């Protein structure tokens, strides 16, 4: 005698998926909706390289700490990645007014040149330009100072007033940063400065400024008892920055000339950079970002999948497998 | 199970049957195979494929940069960031997790209607002239060739 | 669809018939014409009617002023907000998306089971005065004049 | 309602069967009484447990201090953190309130199906040595005693 | 023979929604979900019109820059709406202090009438009130400078020191700006107010702010290379104010009684205002608040839909379209 | 004839859920998903008790006012709450520096002792520390002052400079709190402090900050037309603040050696105290955290469930009761 039948499919799969009237049903077809892995590697978001520092914080990099290389193309970087060991800042203590206001500005830029706004060479012929090293900033053995920064002194017993102006010619902002010298006793005061009473005043189109040093005996740090504070603008195009001083000025000598993009972010991550791209950037490494969902680091920069606690996501896209 | 085909009065699934996902088992004096129905698994395939696309494809996400930094005196905005991460953070593990767990019970569901119609259109077309055995199986009372045995799947089946 | 009756058994739809979602289409000496099976199809329109106010009414908001200003020493601030504004166009556009993909495949399920069980409440009555065609009608075995056909849709249709 | 069973051809529920969720009512001259299909109930016992324990153990939460406090000069950060809860509250709400009322509509679907699934089974295995009444019940053409009924419910029901 | 048959709906209808499992599905009838449209005008929120400045933005229209118009009668606004031509603020160069805080909190008021809190013809006999003019903040071709400040001068070679103190009896709160005049070289300082080194000091009871003027050679901007800044506060009912000063004061000379509503915002619109009301504003236009979505803008006011990136969002309520 | 019919259970229930296609459907079985009540107390979160102010805010607390009880046992608390009942603060009139940024900080710690850090006695022999005490902080009717602070003033004519250090020797952060006194007039800073240019510098490793007293006439605040601002910070474990004072200044006489905690928050509650454990604290009471949401009030501290605006969101496990 003859018969028809009606069936399903069956496979050897063992993939199973969870329903919300049963747990661990094994399916016959699946696909997974939850990315799961990284690949170690600081990639390229946008095609562009990240700015990786090592030794040294953004901090030290953008001042000249004598630890950090410094940059000497016409950079670019999508996002900056520094290292669990990045602890080399402003070697000389003191405060980094709207630090971090200005990591998350330096976080994305297009171009970046780094050029002499004030140099050292023949910008102060009436100041000494040597003294301005200390053993809180020493390489190799010997004293030094920032490598972006100018520590003004007296000469030939006075330190007459000054007045340095930059007019911005590049077509794009241009990063100055400088420092304010407090030291701790009014001998120190008057042996680099010849008077008890100076100020700094930096000025341009929106940016007002009077800094009066402040002398007090204060704890020693990286065995200095005495603080400068380090200060920064971003001056627009044919904007003028004006420096006028009477002592304790940490004077520029290199500014940054700079496009800022469109916001992006700093992880810290030991991982090491590949020749990559990727859309999605976590501390532990670039992950795919075709699935919707992630798991890997909720901290993530680029066009991500969102960050989920899960560890088990997909859908089922056979039938039971019940062979 | 919710259409009682697959869990129910279909025992069990076909190894033998590798062409698609749902199909026929015939036996007759000409021979015996298995064959899937392209017709209804074609569109199951079409179906699903277009319910795991729109999961994927309709994550809309621009570009962002999650991390923000906030130093000793900044505490308070430093907890209102967290709160948006961790919030967002409960919302999408909460909805993607039911999500996966309702859609799935739906893909079964769907999968278990297939089979039910392609029972219920054997039945109809088969009116009286076999016996329903009540396990997916109809048992011919006169002789079914390979033709007649074609003309049941391809939906033409003369009724004498 | 998912029931197997409008993609299914009955196999288009009758746009004579103007008065309801569902009903029935009767050829009798008497005459013939085309009447909405009113008790089936409102509850259809009520079910459907408060499925679609609970999707538009359940929004609860409050007064808001979304926009925020901010300063060139506020960027974090600024991207904070961003992420913020980001983070819930993401979910209302991602869960507002799914949400008309699933319950639009919901509702055309409901049709389909109100058809089927409509039919099926009809073969009930008519146990067996009555041939199914296999396509959503029944050729009755006895004269059914109008009184007749007015009891089948009414729900009081005698058996002997 | 939706598979025709409860909101249809079965009327109405039996408050005599306390043993279980779905069952049967037999007469015979043996005697009469409500016995509950345990097997089926128990699957349904698990699978609504289970649906409810996943709607209420899924939900990740961390430690957090919702309330955050600002001054006089820090309005946009207050409203901001406003726009935070709202935000949230909105979702949350939406969500919340959704998710109820479309599961409660499969609940009920569920169960909807396992009494049609319950009583198909039934139908298919006495397949002619009964009537079949309409309102959820078989009329024997035979005597069916205390062994004939409990192989009804045990699913081993010999057709001769 | 005769035959009854059962059936659905069809029509000629040719609405698509789409499915999960199908897209571009002809249906019968369908609801749209999502506001895709609006009217281009800027309504009223809360039945309460927007104030809308035309050349001017929040900081010129609240100092009183020559360019804008006054407000004659006690007023209220929903929101605040600025033009993209809004460019006339400081008209004399200079630091607005936590000016995107001011424009938050007047973004809705209730009520605000203006006033004269310090009357310029009597209450300043001892200075001269005529000589604060500037090319800087000119109208019609001529001098002019804020409508509600007062740029106090020496008279008979002397600048004498001030006090003048004003209690808020009014019965609502009461914000007061002011500024202080920092000029570019010690000429002007000694020409406008006879004194080397002066002071400013501005006192209630929360609030308490001495200024030093800052005397350096700035680049000008609106001709001007000195620089005021401007100052505010929300005087309590029943608060008592007082203004110190040696010099360089730019006195108010009109305050305002307000109240403060439940915060609003600030829109950037080129729409233009129109008698219309609205539960939901958008930049572009007003918006219906019925539907649970729009996709005009995520930066709206009111009790608004969410914002979402669709483009077609409606729900079928009929059948498949089989005719 | 014999019949078996096919059937599903019906009760006595009333229970009534919502579905999409119908509203108030009479069930057989349901469970509630919304925390719908609180126990009205105040309870431990994560086993540790909070702490409770109750005439003082933090800052009257902090400081000592003369109205706080104090906690001279070694404590730690899990979060803070405050009565709404809680208005005495800082009864001498001036700002209170970063007062929100100290409240979330102090909203958690795990350990915390008061010690005195300059002992009152003998830190100042050339200071006068009996005549620091002032009407506006008055106690059982006589004159008082803050309990953990030293209002230094003149002896036997002078107020010499003093330079006063501090090493932290504990194992944790010491929150070191101290004031600054602005005269009312040139005439009582002379009484005072002997000097009418005054200065008061406190430095660290980490803080430096130099406040210079500004004299002016004052609306008179609980009496007081003078005003002392209030400065704190957090000195590292091992490092040394020092104060240095020409007068002026509002000494520190005890500190606070603390842990700080996982951030939590402060409360304000009319709530009682009961030695209860709890997973989720409210204003109104505690709440349990079993379900996944609660509407009792969107502000919670802990582990909680999300907070709706629904009323009744209960699941269906059961039939349509159908008797
Ligand atoms: C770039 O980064 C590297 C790596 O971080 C830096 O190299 C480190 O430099 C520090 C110097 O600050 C060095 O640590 C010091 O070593 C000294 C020599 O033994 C110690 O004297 C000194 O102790 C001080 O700090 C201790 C911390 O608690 C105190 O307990 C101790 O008492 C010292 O404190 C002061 O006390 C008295 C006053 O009473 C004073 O006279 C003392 O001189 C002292 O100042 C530190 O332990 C690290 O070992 C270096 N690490 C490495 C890997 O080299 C490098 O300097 C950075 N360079 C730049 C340019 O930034
Ligand atoms: C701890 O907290 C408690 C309460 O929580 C404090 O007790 C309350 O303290 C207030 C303030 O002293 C006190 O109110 C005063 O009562 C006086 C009569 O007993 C009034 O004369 C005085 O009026 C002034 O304030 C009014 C504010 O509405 C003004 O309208 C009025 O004109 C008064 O202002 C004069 O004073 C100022 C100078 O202060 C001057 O510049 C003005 O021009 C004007 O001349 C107050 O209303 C309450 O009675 C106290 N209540 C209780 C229950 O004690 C307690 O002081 C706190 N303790 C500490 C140590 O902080
Ligand atoms: C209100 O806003 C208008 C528009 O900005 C101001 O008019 C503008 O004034 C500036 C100078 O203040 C003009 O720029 C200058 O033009 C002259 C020659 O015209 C040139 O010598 C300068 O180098 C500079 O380029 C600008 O053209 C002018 N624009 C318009 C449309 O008039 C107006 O001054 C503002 N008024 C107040 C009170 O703020
Ligand atoms: C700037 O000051 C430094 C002092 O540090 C001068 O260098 C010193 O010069 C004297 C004599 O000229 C030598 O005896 C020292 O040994 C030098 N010290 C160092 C560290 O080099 C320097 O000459 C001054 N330069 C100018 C231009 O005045
Ligand atoms: C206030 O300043 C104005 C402007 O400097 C003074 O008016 C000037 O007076 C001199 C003296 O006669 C005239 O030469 C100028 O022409 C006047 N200027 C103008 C614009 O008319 C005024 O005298 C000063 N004092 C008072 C009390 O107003
Ligand atoms: C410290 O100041 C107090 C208060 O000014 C001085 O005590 C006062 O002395 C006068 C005269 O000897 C008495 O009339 C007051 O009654 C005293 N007041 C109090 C509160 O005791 C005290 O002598 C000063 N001590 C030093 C060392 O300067
Ligand atoms: C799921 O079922 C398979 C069946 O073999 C079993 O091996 C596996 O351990 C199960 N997993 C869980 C989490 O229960
Ligand atoms: C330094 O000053 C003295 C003052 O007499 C002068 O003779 C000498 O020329 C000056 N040196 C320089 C390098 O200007
Ligand atoms: C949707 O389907 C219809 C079917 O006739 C087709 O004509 C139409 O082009 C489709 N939609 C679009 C946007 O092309
Ligand atoms: C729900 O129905 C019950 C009766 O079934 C009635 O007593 C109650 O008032 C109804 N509640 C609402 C909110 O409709």
């Amino acid at each position: 005698s003859d018969t028809i039948c009606i069936g399903y499919h069956a496979n050897n799969s063992t993939d199973t998926v969870d329903t919300v009237l049963e747990k661990n049903v094994t399916v016959t077809h699946s696909v997974n909706l939850l990315e799961d892995s990284h690949n170690g590697k600081l990639c390229r978001l946008k095609g562009i390289a990240p700015l990786q520092l090592g030794k040294c914080n953004i901090a030290g990099w953008i001042l000249g700490n004598p630890e950090c290389e410094s940059l000497l193309s016409k950079r670019s970087w999508s996002y900056i990645a520094e290292t669990p060991n990045s602890e080399n800042g402003t070697c000389y203590p003191g405060d980094f007014a709207d630090y971090e206001e200005l990591r998350e500005q330096l976080s994305s830029v297009s171009s970046f040149e780094r050029f002499e706004i004030f140099p050292k060479e023949r910008s102060w012929p009436k100041h000494n330009i040597t003294r301005g090293v200390t053993a809180a900033c020493s390489h190799a053995g010997k004293s030094s100072f920032y490598k972006n920064l100018l520590w003004l002194t007296e000469t030939n017993g006075s330190y007459p007033k000054l007045s340095k102006s930059y007019v911005n010619n590049k077509e794009k902002e241009v990063l100055v940063l400088w420092g304010v010298h407090h030291p701790s006793n009014i001998e120190d005061q008057k042996t680099l400065y010849r008077k008890e009473n100076a100020y700094v005043s930096v000025v341009s189109s929106n940016y007002n400024r009077r800094f009066t040093p402040e002398i007090a005996e204060r704890p020693k740090v990286r065995g200095q008892a005495g603080r400068m504070n380090y200060y920064w603008t971003l001056l627009e195009p044919g904007d003028t920055i004006i420096f006028e001083a009477n002592g304790n000025l940490i004077a520029p000598w290199y500014a940054f000339a700079l496009s800022r993009g469109f916001g992006s972010g700093i992880i810290t991550s030991n991982a090491s950079m590949d020749e990559c791209d990727t859309k999605c950037q976590t501390p532990q490494g670039a992950i795919n970002s075709s699935l919707p969902f992630q798991n890997i680091h909720p901290v993530t920069i680029g066009e991500c999948p969102k960050y989920v606690k899960s560890t088990k996501l997909r859908m089922v896209t056979g039938l039971r497998n019940i062979p | 199970g919710l259409f009682g085909a697959i869990a129910g009065f279909i025992e069990g699934g076909w190894t033998g049957m590798i062409d698609g996902w749902y199909g026929y088992h015939h036996q007759n004096e000409q021979g015996s195979g298995y064959a899937a129905d392209q017709k209804s698994t074609q569109n199951a395939i079409n179906g699903i494929t277009n319910k795991v696309n729109s999961v994927i494809e309709k994550m809309n996400t621009q570009f962002t940069a999650v991390g923000k930094e906030f130093n000793k005196l900044e505490k308070r905005m430093e907890n209102l960031n967290k709160k948006v991460d961790d919030g967002f953070l409960d919302i999408w593990t909460y909805n993607a997790e039911l999500l996966v767990l309702l859609e799935n019970e739906r893909t079964l569901d769907f999968h278990d209607s297939n089979v039910k119609n392609l029972y219920e259109k054997v039945k109809n077309q088969l009116r009286n002239n076999a016996k329903e055995i009540g396990n997916g199986c109809f048992e011919f009372y006169h002789k079914c060739n390979n033709e007649c045995m074609e003309s049941v799947k391809n939906g033409t089946y003369d009724y004498p």
